[PDB]
């Protein structure tokens, strides 16, 4: 739920199925890409 | 440069280049077309000094920096009593005026195109 | 209990109080822009296109200001103090305005 890289999130998240922790494992990884685009957006209407 | 006659029309090979240039007299607005192009060519330093507000009062320092805010034209243009081409040098001067009227509809210009709505510059144009 | 409870809810509407002035004084700021505007014109300026750069900061931080205050505080409090301070402050800066 914090890095802004792949490494980590891809290695974390194949050893969180190596926990067999799957789904939340999943949820999580789509909540940090969701937090993820959420801040993209954040850079900067100028016109539309 | 100097002799200042009429454009040699050549018939026709550069033509179609001095219709670019347009955009006759022998070398103002033949040349300088050339200058200010390669100018405001050169003056896109930019697409990489963007994510920041450069789009903003950077973009008046480009408004500044005009086709050289036209007074550097309009000093030595404007000292130059000759009777070479007088009034037909400056036929590409209201036609470099034409130039100028050119530079104001050279205006697709940054922001990055926002908002259009003017884009003025006639004031040394004036 | 009462007391320190109570105690409690004053320092809640006092920070409240507080991010409320700070947003609303962060539009009154900004409003500033137009102070210098450059002198905006005299019967035209023609053109006359846009947009007054420190107003862009102002929606700008404004945006992020409560993308970040949407994201640490509740909601209710939040649509609280920007709804109100927010609305009633555009108004009285386009009065002095």
């Amino acid at each position: 739920l914090s890095s802004n890289e792949i490494v980590h999130l891809k290695s974390g998240t194949e050893n969180m199925i190596k926990l067999g922790l799957p789904e939340q494992a999943l949820d999580l990884f789509l909540q940090n890409r969701s937090n993820f685009i959420q801040d993209l957006i954040l850079q900067i209407v100028d016109n539309p | 440069d100097d002799d200042f006659m009429p454009l040699s029309i050549n018939d026709k090979t550069l033509y179609e280049k001095v219709l670019k240039i347009c955009w006759l007299y022998p070398m103002t607005c033949t040349l300088a077309k050339k200058t200010y192009s390669k100018i405001t060519a050169f003056l896109s330093i930019f697409y990489r000094h963007e994510l920041h507000t450069l789009n903003n009062i950077l973009v008046k320092t480009m408004d500044d920096i005009f086709n050289d805010i036209v007074n550097k034209k309009i000093r030595s243009k404007l000292e130059s009593t000759s009777r070479e081409e007088i009034a037909q040098i400056l036929v590409n001067l209201d036609y470099f005026i034409i130039a100028a009227k050119e530079f104001s509809n050279f205006m697709t210009r940054e922001n990055i195109l926002q908002n259009p709505d003017m884009e003025i510059r006639l004031s040394s144009i004036k | 209990k009462f007391d320190e409870t109570i105690d409690g809810f004053k320092t809640l509407k006092f920070k409240l109080i507080t991010i409320l002035r700070f947003n609303i004084r962060a539009l009154c700021i900004y409003d500033i822009g137009s102070f210098f505007q450059n002198t905006k014109i005299w019967n035209m300026d023609v053109g006359s296109i846009e947009l007054d750069q420190n107003i862009a900061s102002l929606i700008s931080e404004l945006r992020r200001t409560e993308s970040k205050l949407k994201q640490q505080l509740p909601e209710k409090e939040k649509n609280s103090i920007f709804i109100g301070l927010d609305i009633v402050n555009n108004y009285a800066l386009i009065k002095g305005a």
